[PDB]
């Protein structure tokens, strides 16, 4: 998907134009009122951030982490033998 | 010459293959060849050659709304404030596609401006309560 | 031979268990094969039972609606009536799905978001075009009859018809309506 | 409580131990039949330009449980959320004094 | 188990229509006053949240961490 | 097997005279006597200014250093 | 490309001469507005950087970070195997 | 190794009688004008701290902390 | 190196002695405007002291990070 500028994301957010939103670490997919999506990263941690997408009304969503299995563990340390 | 004659067949048989395709639940789309305008498609069973054409999905079917704002001026030297959305839908993928590059900000621009027009006209109290209609 | 005989057991029981297909008592679903809705001479089948219980166990999958009487709720919201006098009005809607594949077609995933937008924005506009006209007297003391009825009829009723989109409203009531601080102050 | 199998309803059941050899077979017995209770309250107009406060409390019963089910999902939600607006019907034509007076009857 | 939005989790919090939830890393078991429960996910690390919560008066307990499991490792490093 | 915001309300009227923390545990220790465990949920910046406030006394511990025959034991014991 | 000091970059953007910048952990590439490229190095964790550059309209941009490919990494694990 | 509590030395500093501290990772060591030598241990990271410090001049120092050069540890690698 | 007092290297530089501060990780690199040298170590995290560095104009600069070189990864292949 093609890629965006932070700064345009939040010329976009305030502006009344964001839906969803997933964070994940810091990647972001982003779905537009317009049925458009793509995709956006965060440089550096940022405090205010959060509350500025909250105050403007933005339905923000989050992801559960991946758990590494055991069998893998399995296999990689079995795999000669 | 018979391991030439496999591998041929082998690799023409993975090149049909990878040519199938999907369309997802009833959104037209326009496939063209070269960049030759060929034909549109519905969902479903379609077969797309390899390096010839292009396949390009519309997501026709959505409702697409869109909103505006503006701390305006009206008519008797007063200052006001308002809100606006609207809602649309594309008809023809053709001519969205290929009429303006991003065309959703078009509209977008263009509302801004119908709704000074309309709003320039009139004054303050019928602005507030009756004149809504 | 007792292999052939067991592979053949499993492959079957296998396309048993993949093929099956459980709708239960009043989750209505959808068909849909890869994008094929196997829209027919008349409108798209419909799914209620496990009639038809097998279904092609590789190539295709459906999605399950639920059908009963959904709830809408929202908080607080401003409005003003001719007197310049504002209020604070609160209110909820009844829903229900009309008809199925308009529905899935249109809101996209059918999802309950984008639906409760919708009527969100339809409701607030014509609600606030109507009390926007009577009195203040008059909101308070006979609102059911006059407005709520004709918010309802005239919010379901060709396209800009709320129910284009596929969407059954039941009925629409007001909860509270308080006033703001310092006329409360005042009165 | 209520049974269902392939998806579909099954007789209700009167409590036993209604021998059976299956699992597959679901039974909802979450449903009650005594008495259970709601109550609300609200700083609601009157009729000319006052305010009062008034209370009340309801108490009801199931019938049907099919019906209980499904039907509008979430019952105490519905319950509650629409006697607001039914209180509100009662309390506004009437004036300060006379919901002083005869709250009662 | 089902799914909800964090942001619908702040519109229950600020009408005040729980009273109790667990919290562990960053994924949170929500119990609502009815006695309906489900779960819900922290996108960021957010320093208003625990304030969000006390100055509501709304009651939250947190619980003890899950040491991680050893023998499964030595096993498979042994055969 | 207390408590958060109890633990909380109890700070707030002063009644636990001095103060036990670990990692994110905290051993409670009351004017009575009674004991108890209580688990931080998440970072509070707001923990220790609140009692210090009240003038509780708190004390830290060492590290739990892993023994360093340990180290070489786990290295080389399978 | 010439490295510059922190300070010196910092100075010059409230001169209002900067435009694009990639961040990455502690790079950062810089382009002027008179289109010539450089690189710099954030010394510590500064709380308030982020804002200080989008305050001013510069370009900012994030951009992913470069995990190892699956392939390589199980072979390299298996370079040993 | 006298454990004077992170608390107690909070205090002790509000009284103004420290005179200078060397630092290193948890360990506090801060002595007064007797040559005392005593130890606390940090209880979570603290903000005011060092602004505090600040107020009262006091010396304070710390040190790079010691890592095991590629010698024990790959040795033991190859053992 | 003398490794001197942070205190002393935040008085001088409340002083204005300094012409240029090196940051690597902890470590510090300093060069003073009458051309005298000396080291420092910064105890833990500090919210202000990048911000009191560049407000009375020293000159700051930092070096790229410690890249571990490949032939350790040659030697952990074949060890």
């Amino acid at each position: 998907g093609r890629k965006v500028d932070y700064s345009t994301f939040l010329q976009e957010v305030n502006n009344d134009q964001v839906r969803e939103a997933r964070i994940n670490g810091r990647e972001i997919n982003v779905t537009k009122k317009d049925s458009n999506r793509y995709t956006t990263y965060i440089p550096v941690q940022d405090p205010k951030l959060l509350d500025n997408l909250l105050t403007k009304n933005v339905k923000v969503v989050g992801e559960p982490p991946e758990e590494p299995s055991l069998l893998a563990s399995i296999f990689i340390s079995w795999f000669p033998m | 010459g018979r391991v030439v004659t496999i591998a041929a067949a082998a690799i023409v048989i993975i090149w049909a293959a990878s040519g199938f395709y999907t369309i997802k639940e009833a959104e037209r789309g326009v496939v063209t060849r070269f960049g030759k305008f060929s034909h549109l498609v519905e969902p479903g069973l379609n077969w797309k050659p390899t390096f010839i054409d292009e396949v390009k999905p519309v997501n026709v079917e959505a409702v697409r709304e869109l909103a505006a704002s503006g701390v305006m001026l009206t008519s008797d030297e007063n200052v006001v404030r308002v809100e606006m959305n609207v809602q649309y839908r594309v008809t023809n993928p053709e001519k969205y596609l290929y009429s303006v590059t991003s065309p959703d900000d078009s509209l977008r621009q263009a509302t801004d401006s119908a709704l000074r027009g309309v709003i320039g006209k009139y004054t303050m109290d019928r602005i507030l309560t009756e004149g809504r209609t | 031979m007792r292999k052939s005989v067991i592979a053949i057991i499993i492959i079957v029981l296998v396309v048993l268990y993949m093929s099956v297909f459980v709708v239960k008592e009043g989750e209505r679903g959808i068909t849909l094969r890869f994008g094929k809705v196997l829209r027919d001479d008349d409108n798209k089948p419909l799914v209620y039972e496990p009639g038809l219980h097998f279904k092609i166990p590789f190539i295709e999958t459906v999605k399950m609606l639920d059908a009963r009487i959904q709830t809408m709720d929202n908080q607080a919201d401003r409005f003003v009536t001719k007197e310049k006098k504002d209020l604070i009005v609160d209110s909820y809607i009844k829903w229900r799905i009309s008809d199925f594949s308009r529905y899935y077609l249109a809101t996209g995933g059918g999802d309950i978001s984008q639906a409760e937008v919708l009527l969100k924005r339809k409701f607030s506009d014509r609600l606030r075009s109507e009390i926007g006209r009577l009195d203040v007297k008059d909101i308070v003391t006979d609102s059911r009859g006059r407005l709520t009825l004709e918010v309802r009829d005239a919010l379901n009723s060709n396209p800009n018809s709320m129910a284009a989109l596929g969407i059954e409203v039941v009925d629409v009531r007001i909860k509270q309506i308080n006033l703001p601080t310092e006329v409360s102050e005042a009165i």
